[PDB]
Formats: structure tokens, sequence, C-alpha cells
């Protein structure tokens, strides 16, 4: 979990990232509203916002 | 520990020094690899095969 | 540099990737003009009308 | 904003970001595949209920 | 020097060389070709594939 303890079934929202050998990825895929698409470094943070 | 000596594309030198525990798999290995490169997934600089 | 890129980080831009310079002289007659694009950046340019 | 700009150019001249092909979030660091990067977030609201 | 942790560690500058115990490539822009063909003979006659 975020704090590092056992991430149970309800830590949904409370985890750490996850790593890889040189790499590390936060694993939620943050989608614009409607668009099932991605955003990019410039693109305004509304797009998404829940 | 790895020991390197390494002359880029350019053509540029550089030597490297670098620990290996004993369970890297070769992926674990072609994962460093890119970062020991500088052909970091952001960008490509050389295509490895085994 | 412009940073219309969004970016108050304006080092991704044109003026950091590429610049241009212009001579001409006072005392013997001659005029040229040069640009320059850094290494890791080709450059093309596009006209409406000029 | 200039002695943040050096700020931002370490993070440019250390570490890779990336906001990663399916709008996940991947980060790779330039020299390691060991390399000491966690990172817990956590919302306004996130956790409690009514 | 030491450390030489998985945040690998590097050098760099070495400027010339003359003559080394090096790596390996068979690609290249230019040919010898008569000796080539000989040396690739020999590749049959070692059944080398590698």
């Amino acid at each position: 979990d975020t704090d590092g303890n056992a991430a149970n079934g309800a830590d949904y929202d409370n985890v750490y990232f996850e790593k890889n050998g040189n790499t590390v990825y936060g694993n939620v895929s943050q989608v614009i509203k409607g668009s099932n698409a991605y955003a990019t470094d410039s693109t305004k943070l509304s797009e998404v916002m829940a | 520990t790895l020991y390197v000596q390494g002359t880029k594309p350019d053509g540029t030198s550089f030597k490297s020094a670098v620990l290996v525990k004993p369970e890297d798999t070769l992926e674990d290995v072609m994962e460093n690899i890119g970062a020991l490169y500088g052909n970091t997934p952001n960008n490509k600089v050389v295509e490895v095969s085994m | 540099n412009t940073d219309d890129n969004d970016n108050k980080n304006s080092n991704d831009d044109v003026d950091d990737h590429i610049n241009a310079s212009f001579s001409y002289d006072a005392k013997t007659g001659d005029g040229l003009f040069q640009i320059n694009a850094k290494s890791g950046f080709k450059v093309a340019i596009e006209d409406k009308g000029t | 904003y200039t002695q943040i700009q050096q700020l931002m150019k370490d993070s440019q001249a250390t570490v890779d970001v990336s906001m990663d092909y399916k709008g996940r979030i991947s980060v790779t660091d330039k020299l390691s595949s060991g390399t000491n990067i966690e990172i817990s977030l956590s919302d306004s609201q996130s956790g409690q209920f009514p | 020097a030491p450390p030489f942790t998985t945040t690998s560690t590097v050098q760099n500058g070495p400027n010339f060389s003359f003559s080394a115990n090096n790596s390996l490539t068979i690609d290249e822009p230019n040919v010898d070709i008569i000796k080539d063909l000989d040396s690739m003979i020999d590749a049959v006659l070692k059944g080398n594939m590698r």
C-alpha cells in the first residue's frame, strides 16, 4: 500500500507504482473524457479530471 | 561486478563499472543495457539480439 | 524561444535547437547570411504566399 | 524563475519521465537498474466515505 | 572506481587507439572482395554459421 503496508483488495487507491529493471511505471491509464485516448505533457488537466 | 570500455556511435569513448546480482537473467541485463548504452526507451540508439 | 509548445520551459523550442545569423560589412562592402541547426535537429520551412 | 530553471535542468540532465504510450506513467533512469525512486501520492478525496 | 553500484558508474575520454583486442562485426560500407570470399569459404570449412 502507499505506506508500504499490504495492499488488500480494499486498498484500491492505496498502492505504490510498479518497477522494472531500469524503469518504473504508474499503472492507471489516464484517459481524456470521452476520448478513450491519452494526454500529453503539454495537455491541460481538465480533460481528464473527474 | 562488471567492468566496461565502450565507444559511442558518434565516437566518444566511455568506461563503465557496475554491480551484478547472481540471479540476473539476460532480460534483467537487457533492461539495464538500454541505460548503459544511453539507449533510453525515450530515444533508441541501437537494436540488439541474442 | 517561443514556447507555444506550452512549457514555460522554452528549452524545447526552435531557438534552443536551431539559430540564424546575418552579416554585412561596413568598410569593404561584403554581405552574407547563415543559419545553424544543432545536432539531433533537421529543419524545413514552408510558405503562405511569401 | 531562472534558479528554478536550473533545478529542472538537473532533472533533464539526470532522469527521464514520460506520459507513456497509453496514458499510464512510465519513468526511466539514465544510468541504472537499481535506482531508489519510489512514489505514493494521494488525492483530497482519496479514501474516506460517508 | 568503487563503488560500482547498479546505479552504473562511468568514465569517459579515452581519446585514440591503434590496435586492440576488440569487438566483432559483419557489416560495413567498404569491401575486401576476394579475401572476404576466401574468409567466407573458411566459414564453409569451419561450417561457421557463427
